DNA sequence: TCTGACGCGGC
DNA sequence: GCCGCGTCAGA
């Protein structure tokens, strides 16, 4: 097949471990001290693991092309590329066997479950604390019978031979060895055929599975106790020398250098026939070092080096956030990248971005090299490198022609949803900061107070076409979470529009007549008319109907000088009835949505272009600004406070003579201050949103043109609460818990506060400020979990054929519908048909709803239908293209290949950074 | 986005994924044919977009495109 | 947020309620030792009693006599998440979950289509407990893919050979995460020591078949343009053949 | 801190 | 067959 296509894991017999070994390690040596060459047969022996340079032995004799596959003879060195010092293991010979820590302390202990004994009973045997019958013998003892030293002595006294009870790893290994399976499987399966698994045989269930597995695989169960353990290629635990004439060992070198000389001393002891006490001590010290090497800290007080850190053992490299899996397998600091500070650049188009010519010169350098060479301005590579180092003039031209249509990527650090990454088309700029079209700073969730973006380049022909087709900003209009658009004008693009789209009663040129847009333009530039005047315009243009018709519309309409100025940008196809209103944000979004759903996708991006280009223009000819007299304190504030404080004195009276309790006094005081603050707040609304003027004839109230009122009646930036705290009064400040303080703050920000009043507020200030930082890790946690749960849900097949789903209905909450049926079930296909209460069918099974057909549900009075949920698909390990419905991001039936699971995962926890309580 | 976009191409081929693979095959073919005679790629666009234009103008009929792989 | 957390990880909250799928009488009369039982069997047509022990430190949710159905509320409090799956069926559980989650979301200005929530719910429902020993073992947990394939193996090969009887079980999201098949993805997620040392015994094979494995080894993931390739290139064979 | 899954010991 | 007390595993 030439490509492996399965991966399997298994236990390593001591005959496989030798088969891996290109040698054997014998003395705990790493590198000679005076000269830094490897040592004979230590932990860097070039005879075993490989050479150091390329095609060159250590003693340097065999150094010529004549002899390549040759094996030197002064040093045992081979001759081959040094690249084998990372794929060539070794091994170590163990005098006495030693238990693989994992299969003992993994909870549940597979050794324990096998031998059917409690762990501590095993560890006692292992720690040289008892004995255990290995030879049954005629003696009445039991095999797995722990015997203390003196009871063992008495067994020796009364029975002598005919039974052996050894202590140490050899004991466990012998037991596991002489443990027949077919003697045991059925014998236990019969006790399980005696099923009374209320408490007893709720235990015996696993041993079945374990003993069956060990039979099925073909693994000798005694292999869980090692007799020879391997070593790791040296270039995975290097000893490279670095500045300061010093070296940088790895923590593994030390644990290896320990296990080795402990094994050595053990062999020497066994040789010299020492007393059994120190034999025991060595045989135990060895087990300890082995366990430390595997993963120290599982059982003891894990060893530390001079710096007193717990060492980074073997297993501690492939777990944890800093480990090996989610650090360097899904990590990978990549190349062809850069990062800098973002700035605005309101001249671009929705598919462009600034790019400092320096970062451009850097990221594209090899492309520049190729084009110079082929261009015939340099012939070598050193040539081009030496001519780019000095920034020749032709370099800039060739760079600019390199990137004519070579998109890049842009990304902002906390990347919560797929709109966190989009593709643009660069264009050179001077300076040292990235510019990006403003209409997208909502997707990247960016603002220009210092955020920095990264930029990666695609290289292939498939990639840099996949970025073009699936990733360019002009494809991402609607949000995957919900069909609502994502590129709507945001902050003062909205101020200007709302401003020039209002009306005024007595203005200049009022009631005039104009034939077409150019007329109004010519007029308005002459400076006679007020832009808020009411005029009459005669229009004539096509309009698209719902059903694909396109009927003509004409006549005279009473409009405003401002709105007509927007008549130019509206493309042919949409009715003027959209622009002919006051144009707060909720309507600009309406315009864009309507445009997309009927006219196309490109029409929408061009429309948003012109909308920005105009809103920016007219939002500065109006010079909106903010003084301090624009914040108008209401007039009845002092007396409205006097009433409240008098009532408070009265409540304190009712208490002081013990006429009322405490808690009720507290609660009623709370309500007093709350209601009065509400009143004084509601007052300034009329005190700032209305302005009367003795217009010709009399004084009549009109909607004010105040600045701070317009900044918030247009949803641009603000809300009623901030206005309250500016002009009204702060009110109730909750001490850390949330229990309100029995003194409210009567002043406001235009008036300033006394020391105590500020202090009372800093409590909640700090609490709310600290509560975000202590969340920023939690939502990421939840979305991580969710991505795991459903990472492999892919739309794979058109239809699953089934006919079962769920029953949907408007989700009343006893006080309101709060979600209509005609909105809950939009764009989701129908399980079965639907019968009128008069009898005739209305909609058939398998009929994807649509805002045309979704009239026919509230029309005929229906309140329950059956739709195809993915809970009730019928395909295995996937999803059909119908039990899921509309893509809700491109307004079509889901194309086959959209990884729906990931989208749904990150469209749940993403807004979670905001939902707090 | 100079002249042609995905919204155009999506009318003939479908699912917007098949577009990627088909255009990639076509651009590879146009690339390996030595079109890089270097007096043209400095006056016009990269083949990666030439292929998209070719698919938009409905010249190639991707049913045909695959039949150029057997021509490999 | 932690409310949502509780919803997803399938937590049975503190002292929610009790149920009884053995319809019958509704009464008391057993020993009043915080072990109050009932007469939930017929006791007239079928002389039996099918009740369970329970304390007496609260109120009650039935009178001295009633026609108690199979799975009605027998004590007030929250609603367990593990009961509805086996008592009210599937769809009731689904409706409960959606009306909870979309409420806790919309109540803060957010907007989220349901079809995102349900395609998460779906992955919490990949495991059942087996009843009829067709060829697998007893009530141990098993995949619905495993059952749904081996059932169909027997379904026509031999005769149907009395394939399977099972019942869906509800497990949390982390619990349904680690309990997958591919040992590679599970080993990447968390608790690596345990999963590695467990799969080491069973000589576990792992067909790649997923998204977080072709990435560990650098292959076209089996989605997106990957399936587009596996389709278009496959369509070349039928021509050149 | 926790929250639990999972224990495995007193009775 | 269970009321409290542990370890492990992630925050
Ligand atoms: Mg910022
Ligand atoms: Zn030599
Ligand atoms: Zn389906």
């Amino acid at each position: 097949s030439k490509k492996f296509d399965i991966i399997k894991i298994s236990l390593a017999s001591p005959e496989v471990i030798r088969s891996w070994s290109h040698g054997e390690v014998k003395k705990p040596e790493t590198i000679n001290y005076r000269t830094f060459k490897p040592e004979r047969d230590g932990l860097f022996c070039a005879k075993i693991f490989g050479p150091i340079k390329d095609y060159e032995c250590l003693c340097g004799k065999y150094k010529r092309l004549k002899h390549r596959g040759v094996v030197c003879e002064r040093c045992g060195v081979e001759v081959e590329q040094a690249k084998v010092r990372r794929e060539r293991m070794g091994h170590i010979d163990l005098v006495c066997p030693v238990v693989h820590i994992w299969y003992l302390k993994s909870l549940p202990s597979r050794i324990g479950l096998f031998l059917d004994m409690p762990l501590k009973n095993v560890e006692k045997v292992l720690y040289f604390e008892s004995y255990i019958v290995t030879d049954p013998g005629m003696t009445p003892l039991e095999k797995k019978q722990l015997l203390t030293d003196e009871e063992y002595a008495e067994a020796l006294e009364n029975y002598g031979y005919e039974f052996e009870a050894s202590m140490g790893a050899e004991a466990i290994r012998d037991l596991l060895a002489d443990t027949d399976i077919e003697s045991e499987i059925e014998l236990l399966q019969a006790e399980c055929e005696e099923s009374k698994s209320t408490a007893k045989k709720e235990k015996a269930i696993k041993r079945l599975r374990l003993l069956e597995t060990f039979q099925a695989s073909g693994n000798k169960p005694e292999w869980m106790v090692m007799t020879v353990l391997p070593v790791l290629p040296p270039d995975l635990r290097p000893l490279v020398p670095i500045e300061g004439g010093r070296f940088a060992t790895s923590d593994l070198n030390d644990l290896y250098r320990r296990v080795i000389n402990r094994n050595n001393r053990l062999k020497k002891l066994l040789d010299l026939n020492a007393p059994d006490i120190i034999v025991r001590n060595e045989k135990r010290m060895l087990q300890e070092a082995v366990d430390a090497l595997l993963d120290n800290g599982r059982r003891g007080r894990a060893v530390t080096g001079s710096n007193k850190r717990p060492l980074k053992s073997l297993a501690d490299m492939i777990k944890g956030k800093q480990g090996r899996f989610r650090q360097n397998l899904l990590g990978k600091r990549v190349d062809y990248s850069g990062r800098s500070v973002i700035t605005v650049g309101p001249s671009l188009r929705l598919h462009e971005c600034g790019l400092p010519k320096k970062m451009a010169l850097e990221l594209f350098k090899p492309f520049v090299y190729s084009k110079l060479r082929l261009g015939g301005h340099a012939t070598t590579i050193k040539q081009a490198k030496r001519m780019v180092e000095l920034e020749e003039a032709v370099v800039w031209d060739i760079l600019e022609t390199v990137i004519n249509e070579h998109p890049v990527l842009l990304n902002r650090a906390p990347t919560l949803h797929r709109l966190g990454i989009q593709a643009f088309e660069p264009r050179l700029i001077e300076g040292k900061a990235i510019q990006l079209h403003p209409l997208v700073c909502a997707a990247f969730n960016a603002d220009f107070d210092g955020d920095q973006m990264a930029v990666h380049v695609p290289l292939t022909v498939e990639s840099q076409l996949e970025a073009r087709v699936l990733m360019m900003s002009t494809n991402n209009i609607l949000s995957p979470a919900s069909g609502q658009p994502i590129i709507t004008p945001t902050q003062d693009i909205v101020l200007g529009l709302y401003y020039i789209t209002r009306e005024k009663e007595g203005a200049r040129g009022e009631g005039k007549l104009f034939s077409s847009y150019e007329d109004v333009s010519r007029a308005y530039n002459s400076g006679t008319i007020d832009i808020h005047a009411k005029i009459k315009l005669r229009i004539d243009r096509q309009v698209f109907d719902t059903k694909g018709n396109t009927y003509n519309e004409k006549g005279v309409v009473n409009t405003t000088v401002g709105r007509a100025l927007l008549l130019n940008i509206l493309p042919e196809g949409l009715s003027f009835s959209l622009l002919n209103k006051v144009l707060v944000k909720k309507e600009i979004s309406k315009i864009i949505n309507q445009a997309f759903r009927v006219l196309g996708g490109k029409a929408t991006v061009v429309l948003a272009d012109k909308l920005m280009y105009a809103g920016f223009k007219y939002s500065t000819l109006s010079g909106v600004s903010v003084g301090v007299d624009d914040m108008t304190i209401p007039d009845n504030k002092e007396a409205k406070i006097e009433e409240a404080e008098k009532e408070i004195k009265q409540i304190t009276e009712q208490y002081q003579s013990s006429l009322i309790t405490e808690n009720e006094r507290y609660n009623n005081i709370i309500n007093i201050w709350s209601k009065t603050s509400d009143e004084v707040g509601a007052s300034m609304m009329d005190a700032i949103s209305k302005d009367t003027v003795s217009i010709n004839g009399e004084k009549k109230e009109i909607e004010s043109f105040n600045s701070v009122y317009m900044m918030a009646k247009s949803g641009a930036r603000g809300s009623y609460n901030q206005m309250r705290q500016l002009a009204g009064m702060r009110g109730l400040m909750a001490k850390p818990d949330g229990t309100m303080i029995e003194t409210a703050i009567t002043a406001n920000f235009r008036e300033g506060l006394s020391v105590l009043q500020y202090f009372t507020s800093t409590h909640g200030a700090r609490k709310g400020l600290a509560d975000t930082a202590l969340k920023t890790a939690n939502a990421g946690y939840l979305t991580r979990r969710l991505v795991d749960v459903a990472q492999d849900l892919v739309v794979i097949e058109e239809d699953c054929g089934t006919d079962d789903g769920l029953m949907f209905s408007a989700i009343v909450e006893d006080g309101e519908v709060k979600v209509p049926l005609v909105e809950r079930a939009l764009g989701r296909t129908l399980a079965a048909d639907v019968v009128t209460e008069k009898g005739v069918v209305l909609l058939e099974a398998g009929t994807l709803l649509d805002e045309n057909l979704v009239e026919l549900l509230d029309d005929n009075g229906i309140d329950m239908i059956k739709v195809r949920s993915p809970i009730t698909c019928k395909t295995r390990r996937g999803l059909c293209a119908k039990c899921y419905g509309r893509d809700l991001a491109r307004e079509r039936q889901v194309n086959v290949g959209e990884s729906v699971g990931v989208i749904a995962a990150q469209s749940i926890g993403e807004p979670g950074t905001q939902l707090t309580m | 986005m100079a002249r042609v976009t995905v919204e155009d191409c999506l009318d003939k081929v479908e699912t917007r994924f098949d577009l990627v693979v088909l255009a990639s095959m076509r651009a590879n073919k146009i690339l390996k044919n030595g079109y890089s005679e270097s007096m043209e790629n400095e006056k016009k666009e990269k083949a990666t977009v030439v292929a998209l234009r070719e698919i938009a103008e409905s010249e190639i009929t991707s049913e045909q495109i695959l039949r150029n792989e057997i021509e490999g | 947020l932690p409310r949502v957390a509780e919803l997803f990880e399938a937590r049975r909250p503190k002292d929610a309620a009790i149920l009884s799928p053995c319809d019958g009488m509704v009464r008391l009369g057993n020993r009043d030792t915080k072990e109050k039982q009932r007469i939930e069997i017929i006791d007239k047509n079928g002389h039996i009693v099918e009740e369970i022990l329970l304390p007496k430190s609260r109120h009650l949710v039935v009178f001295d006599g009633e026609q108690v159905s199979r799975g009605d509320v027998l004590a007030d409090g929250p609603t367990d998440p593990h009961d509805l799956l086996k008592y009210k069926g599937l769809e009731e559980f689904a409706d409960y979950i959606l009306i909870e989650a979309q409420s806790v979301y919309r109540m803060q200005g957010v907007v989220i289509n349901d079809k995102h929530i349900e395609t998460i719910v779906r992955q919490m429902l990949r495991k059942a407990v087996i009843l009829d020993e067709g060829d697998s073992k007893f009530v141990k947990d098993e995949s619905i893919e495993l059952v749904r394939i081996l059932e169909e193996n027997d379904k026509l090969r031999k005769q149907g050979k009395k394939e399977v009887e099972y019942e869906l079980v509800l497990m949390g999201i982390t619990r349904s995460s680690l309990s997958t098949e591919s040992f590679l993805s599970a080993a990447s997620f968390q608790e690596t020591t345990r999963v590695l040392t467990e799969a080491s015994i069973n000589s576990q094979i792992d067909n790649l078949r997923g998204l977080k494995e072709n990435v560990l080894i650098g292959r076209l993931i089996p989605a997106g343009t990957g399936l587009a390739v596996r389709k278009e290139s496959a369509k070349i064979e039928k021509m050149r053949e």
